[PDB]
């Protein structure tokens, strides 16, 4: 239906606009 | 939700003020991650 194709596109859009991956803060003996 | 534009229940990890619509938490959660990828990229190339 019209709202498969509509939240498809908001769904992709915001897959977009928000970041990919965020990486952890590595642990050391002096960080800890 | 998604459709009828309120925030999921199971996104909403961190205060909001109420009545905040989907869209407008996407665009401050981007924001967010943002700057933990600056954080994140601080302290690994350059310490604590």
């Amino acid at each position: 239906p019209a709202w498969m194709r509509t939240l498809h596109t908001t769904a992709s859009n915001w897959l977009h606009l928000i970041p990919q991956t965020l990486s952890h803060l590595k642990r050391t003996v002096e960080n800890i | 939700e998604l459709v009828k534009g309120i925030l999921p229940r199971s996104w909403s990890h961190y205060t909001v003020p109420a009545g905040m619509t989907v869209i407008q938490w996407v665009s401050d959660f981007s924001e967010r991650i943002k700057q933990l990828q600056n954080i994140s990229l601080a302290a690994a190339s350059g310490g604590a």
